[PDB]
Order: C-alpha cells, then sequence, then structure tokens
C-alpha cells in the first residue's frame, strides 16, 4: 500500500505541475481509484507519445515523395499539368478530399470502393446495434419499473397482514 | 459477486426450501384441520336435532 | 454531486465511481473534477493530446500536396495503360498512336533522369550508373515540336480523363446518378467529398451514442437484481412469519 | 433464476391474485360455516331454557 | 418540497411509462403486421448479409 | 413549493388509479435510469417505423445490389486489363532482348 500510495502522488505531482496538491479523503478506495487511473494514463501516454513521434516522420517521408513526384511530373509533362482550368482543378481537388475522408492509401478504384462499402456497412451495423440496444433499455426499463411497483405493494400488503395478524392474536 | 452475496445473506431459508415448507403446510391443514372441522360441524347438526 | 459523476464518467469513462463514492468522500471528488481537464478524453495528458492533433494536421497537409501530385501520376498511368491497350487491339488513331509513343517516352526519360540523378550533393565525383549523365537521356527525347505537341493535348486528355474518374466514384457511391446527365453528375461531384465527411461524422456520432447506451444499460442491470432481492425479500417474510408461524397458530386456537 | 423464485413465491400467497392470503381459502371457509352452525344451536338452547 | 417531489417524480415517472403503456394497447391490435414485418426485415438481413 | 391545481388533479387521479404511489427512496432509484436526455419516447417502433425500416433495408439491398454489378464489371474490366497487360510485358521483354 505504501508502494501504490507512492506511485500515486508522484503521478498527481507530474499532473499538477508547481500547483500544491489538494486534500482529498485518502481510503483505500480512493487510493485503488487513483491508482488505476494512474496506470491508465502513463500507459496511454507512453502510447501517444509513440504515435506522435511516428506521425512527425511520416509527415517527413509524404513531404520527400510529394517533392519526387512534382518533381517527375514536372520534368516529364512540363509545367503545363499544373495549369488545368477551374473545372479540372475541382474534379482533382474533389477526388483529393473524397480520397483524404477515406484516409485511403492512394487514389485508385481499388482503395475507394471497399473504403466506400466498409463506411456503408459500419454505419447500418451501429445503427442497427443502437436500436438493438434501445429495444433492450426500454425492456429493462419496465421489468424494473414493475418490479419496484411490485415492491411497494408488497410492502403495503405486508404492514396490513401484519396489522390483521396482530388483531387475530388479540381476539384468540 | 455483490448480487450473489446478497442473495446468500437474504437466503435464510432457501426459496425452494420456503415453498416446501409451505406446500406441506398447506396439505396438513387440509388432511387434518379440514376434516377435523367438518366432523364438529356435523356433530352440532346433530346436536340441533337432539334439542 | 450526481452532476459531479456525469461529468466524470463523460470523461473517464474507465473509471468505475459509484455516486457512494463521491458522498464519502467530498474532497476527492474535487481532485476528479481538477484531474478531468488534465486528462484528454482518451485518459491520456491533455499537452500530448494537442500535440498528436497538431501533429495530425500537419500530416494531412503534407498528405494533401502529396496526393494531389498522385492522382494525375495514376492518372496519367492509367491513361497509358488504356492506349497500350486499344493499341494492341488495332483501334488506335495514328494520331493518339504519335501522342501515346510521345507520352510514354517522356515520362520513361523522366523516370530514368531521375533514377541517374541521386539528388545526391554535385560531388564532382559521382560514377553514374553505366557512366550516364542527364544529358545521354535528353538526347532520347522526340523532337522539341512533338513533345510540345505532346504536353499541350496531355491537358486536355488529362481534364477529361479526372471528369470520368470523379463520375465513377460517384457512380459507385450513388449508383442512382448513373441514369442522371453530365451536368447533374458533376454538381453532385462538387458534392461528394463533403457528403463522405457527413456520413462518417454520422458513423462517429453514432457510435458515441452506442456508448452512452451501453453505459446506461449496464447501470439498469446492476440495479435490477437488487430491486428483486428486496421483492423476494419482503415474501419471504409474509410466508414464513406470518402465515406458516403467526396465522398457523391462530387458526389452531 | 431470481426472477422464477419470485413468481414462484407469489403465484403460492397470491393464489386470488390481488389479495395476500395467509389461511388456507378451504379452512377459512370451515370456519366460518362452523361459526354460522353454533350461532343457531346457541338459540336453540336459549330458546328451550326460557 | 418533499410531498412536491413525490407527486411530481410519480406523475413524471408514470407519465412516462404511461407513455410507454399507452403506446402498447395500440399495438397488439397491430401484432400480426408487426410480426410479418419482424419475419420480412429477418429476410432482409439475412439477403444483406449474403451479399 | 407551489403544485398547480392541474398536477394536484393528476397525482389524486393516479392515486384513484390503484397504482401504487413510488416513495421518495423508489422514485430516487427509477429517476437515476432516466437519462435526462430527451431519448425520444422510444416511439415504439410504430409499425411505421418497422415499414421504414423495411423501406431503407429495401433500399440498402438495392443498393447493395447496384453496386456489386458495378463491381462486377469493373472486376472484369480489369480481368481483361491485366490480360492484356501480360501481352505488354511480353512485347517489352521482345523489345529488351533486341536492345541486348
Amino acid at each position: 500500500m505504501d508502494e501504490k500510495s507512492t506511485k500515486i502522488i508522484m503521478w498527481l505531482k507530474k499532473m499538477f505541475g508547481d500547483k500544491p496538491l489538494p486534500p482529498y479523503e485518502v481510503n483505500t478506495r480512493t487510493m485503488e481509484i487513483l491508482y488505476q487511473l494512474a496506470e491508465w494514463n502513463e500507459a496511454r501516454d507512453k502510447d501517444l507519445s509513440l504515435v506522435t513521434e511516428d506521425l512527425k516522420l511520416k509527415s517527413a517521408e509524404v513531404k520527400a515523395e510529394a517533392k519526387y513526384l512534382q518533381d517527375l511530373l514536372t520534368e516529364g509533362l512540363g509545367p503545363s499539368y499544373t495549369n488545368l482550368s477551374r473545372m479540372g482543378n475541382n474534379y482533382l481537388n474533389q477526388i483529393v478530399d473524397s480520397c483524404l475522408a477515406l484516409e485511403l492509401k492512394n487514389s485508385s478504384l481499388s482503395s475507394y470502393i471497399p473504403a466506400v462499402n466498409d463506411l456503408s456497412s459500419e454505419l447500418v451495423a451501429i445503427e442497427l446495434n443502437n436500436q438493438e440496444m434501445e429495444a433492450e433499455l426500454t425492456s429493462l426499463r419496465k421489468k424494473l419499473t414493475e418490479a419496484l411497483v411490485l415492491e411497494k405493494s408488497l410492502e403495503r400488503d405486508l404492514k396490513k397482514a401484519e396489522e390483521q395478524c396482530n388483531f387475530e392474536k388479540a381476539k384468540v | 459477486s455483490k448480487t450473489q452475496r446478497a442473495l446468500q445473506k437474504n437466503t435464510n431459508p432457501d426459496t425452494d426450501a420456503l415453498l416446501k415448507s409451505l406446500s406441506d403446510h398447506y396439505s396438513l391443514e387440509l388432511d387434518e384441520m379440514v376434516p377435523k372441522m367438518q366432523r364438529l360441524i356435523q356433530q352440532c347438526e346433530k346436536h340441533q336435532e337432539y334439542g | 454531486m450526481a452532476q459531479t459523476l456525469q461529468y466524470v464518467s463523460s470523461r473517464l469513462s474507465m473509471l468505475q465511481i459509484d455516486e457512494e463514492d463521491l458522498e464519502r468522500n467530498a474532497q476527492f471528488g474535487k481532485v476528479l473534477i481538477e484531474l478531468c481537464p488534465l486528462l484528454g478524453p482518451n485518459g491520456g495528458s491533455a499537452n500530448l493530446n494537442r500535440e498528436l492533433e497538431e501533429t495530425r494536421r500537419e500530416l494531412l497537409l503534407q498528405r494533401k500536396m502529396w496526393m494531389r501530385s498522385e492522382v494525375i501520376y495514376q492518372l496519367v498511368q492509367e491513361m497509358l495503360l488504356d492506349l497500350q491497350v486499344r493499341k494492341l487491339e488495332g483501334s488506335l488513331t495514328e494520331e493518339e498512336r504519335k501522342f501515346q509513343d510521345g507520352l510514354q517516352q517522356c515520362m520513361l526519360v523522366s523516370e530514368c533522369s531521375r533514377l541517374l540523378t541521386a539528388d545526391s550533393v554535385p560531388p564532382s565525383d559521382s560514377t553514374s550508373i553505366l557512366g550516364l549523365d542527364k544529358q545521354d537521356l535528353l538526347d532520347l527525347l522526340p523532337p522539341n515540336m512533338l513533345v510540345l505537341w505532346v504536353r499541350d493535348r496531355l491537358q486536355k486528355q488529362l481534364e477529361e480523363a479526372l471528369k470520368k474518374k470523379c463520375f465513377t466514384f460517384l457512380s459507385f457511391h450513388q449508383p442512382e446518378t448513373d441514369e442522371e446527365g453530365d451536368v447533374l453528375r458533376a454538381a453532385k461531384v462538387l458534392r461528394l467529398a463533403s457528403t463522405l465527411e457527413d456520413e462518417k461524422r454520422r458513423l462517429q456520432n453514432e457510435q458515441e451514442k452506442h456508448q452512452e447506451m451501453r453505459a446506461l444499460l449496464e447501470k439498469q442491470q446492476e440495479i435490477y437484481p437488487h430491486v428483486l432481492l428486496r421483492c423476494l425479500s419482503l415474501l419471504r417474510q409474509a410466508a414464513s412469519e406470518l402465515r406458516l408461524r403467526a396465522q398457523s397458530d391462530i387458526d389452531r386456537i | 433464476k431470481l426472477d422464477s423464485h419470485l413468481k414462484e413465491l407469489r403465484d403460492f400467497m397470491y393464489p386470488e391474485g390481488n389479495t395476500l392470503m395467509l389461511t388456507t381459502p378451504e379452512l377459512s371457509g370451515e370456519f366460518h360455516q362452523l361459526g354460522s352452525q353454533l350461532e343457531k344451536l346457541n338459540h336453540i338452547t336459549v330458546e328451550i331454557l326460557g | 418540497h418533499r410531498t412536491v417531489r413525490k407527486i411530481e417524480g410519480n406523475l413524471l415517472w408514470y407519465q412516462q411509462l404511461q407513455h410507454t403503456e399507452a403506446q402498447r394497447t395500440a399495438e397488439e391490435e397491430q401484432q400480426q403486421r408487426r410480426k410479418q414485418l419482424c419475419k420480412e426485415i429477418l429476410e432482409l438481413r439475412a439477403e444483406l448479409h449474403h451479399l | 413549493n407551489v403544485v398547480p391545481d392541474e398536477k394536484l388533479q393528476a397525482f389524486n387521479t393516479l392515486k384513484e388509479s390503484g397504482k401504487p404511489v413510488l416513495d421518495e427512496k423508489a422514485l430516487d432509484e427509477v429517476l437515476k435510469t432516466f437519462s435526462i436526455s430527451k431519448v425520444p419516447a422510444i416511439e415504439e417502433v410504430a409499425i411505421e417505423k418497422l415499414e421504414e425500416e423495411v423501406k431503407a433495408l429495401q433500399k440498402q439491398k438495392n443498393l447493395h445490389i447496384r453496386r456489386r454489378n458495378k463491381l462486377q464489371m469493373v472486376e472484369s474490366g480489369n480481368r481483361q486489363m491485366c490480360l492484356k497487360s501480360k501481352d505488354k510485358e511480353e512485347e517489352t521483354g521482345r523489345a529488351f532482348q533486341e536492345v541486348l
């Protein structure tokens, strides 16, 4: 308990920085909750750091490739490939924006088609699952309400029954 | 686990044991008490005739 | 207190905190509220989450630039493949053939020039592959008049190809649009990216709703058995203490 | 299981569905009948003594 | 305050319940159609899963 | 502290309706289970909703059928293109042997 306590205090000091640690009730339960939270935060912070560093690397690599392709196209097709008509540019932007929206690896149909299908399938699947859960919540709520009514009716009937028994006991 | 613990604390007597006790008691009343009362009813009718 | 719990449960969805915990421990609840801003919705530190969002934005910008070029590159490759297939089927016009040969040669020279130019640093001393310089490849380009002609024709062909690709994207997402005229299809294409983003946003909202409903269901499943047990306890009392004992004695007397 | 236990105990204690029954209905009916017959016997006795 | 909460709470609760129940009575008559639609929905979901 | 005449009448009606009046404790328990959020009265999936669902699923079915057909076209087209690309590989392979 003494080790978990040390970890929590160190973790709280790290989170609150230069601000005095607020006084809180130190009991077995508050310590367990704080401990789970500290473990969770530490594990997530580690994961997020690794993801952030990787994204920086990927940003550099994508930039390098973009330059490469731009240079390749300029040398091969001339500067004129960048002088598309207003509508041409609009079409290009829409393809680009659609691909970014679906987080695709490339602009090929082999990537676009499965992505659109997955998006549509996931949306329907989740909507059905939400309907089913809503029915279950309503059903359980009804069961719970009936049970609560029953509980109150039983309390009343039991009190009446106890009074009646006492009255009869006096008669006996 | 909380619900199971609550069931064990509240289980003296076991619901099945209690239903059995209730059913036995019901049978005892029909076999012994109800006929006794019928006999007494009949006896009262005879006493009326004696009157 | 109920508000504090809702707030903490929404932000710290992992914490199993009951109302009894916050009632017995008021100062602890204050600590959790203060911790909530410091902890992101996912349990990570707020600073690190901010850094992550910034780094994601940067990546998206770079990716947008790369994709622009990538779309053109792929279209050109697809165009070349289509023209090649038509050339083998004997259906290509002499002008198309010249265009195809000229464009293929321009791209190839460019690709190979780059293979040679390891953008490396002039080292005045670096041995080229096969001893070839960029100039050796430029000599294999078609005549300058044909290169300019190919580049002018490519612009019109590229716009047509971009249009065809957009229509295909649209036709797959909204197959009902195939029965519509080119003008209406072009209007719908201009909204396609936004429609797809909306659908993605809808999915995210429905997932959040799902998580909320799930949390409520779990609460109800926790309360319901206890209520049943209280009812059972009352009935047991009526059966054991009143019917088998109190009333049975009364009936006997 | 809890729901089944509750339903079984309740059915037993509430045979006519609306009222908690502590006495066996068959027995309750006999007590009433016996009380009525004793009241008649007491009248006849009083009448004869009078 | 206590009495007001009780009164409002019960009203609220049963209102919510009744609202839930009243919706149901109309529903019994529509049950055969509901079964048919549910059967149709299951059949369509199965077809959609195959596609 | 004020209960309008309407709510009082409604509550009296509730008392008269023979429905058990839930005590404060019971109300607290049940109301907890109540998300403020307007969870729209589960409009009990009005036959209409099921009908709407059947319509929605039929629309989805039609959509999947159209998309499957399109995919089959794209697949046939790609298969043909892949065979022809193999022929190109063979032609380019001959040209490469000429250069050697």
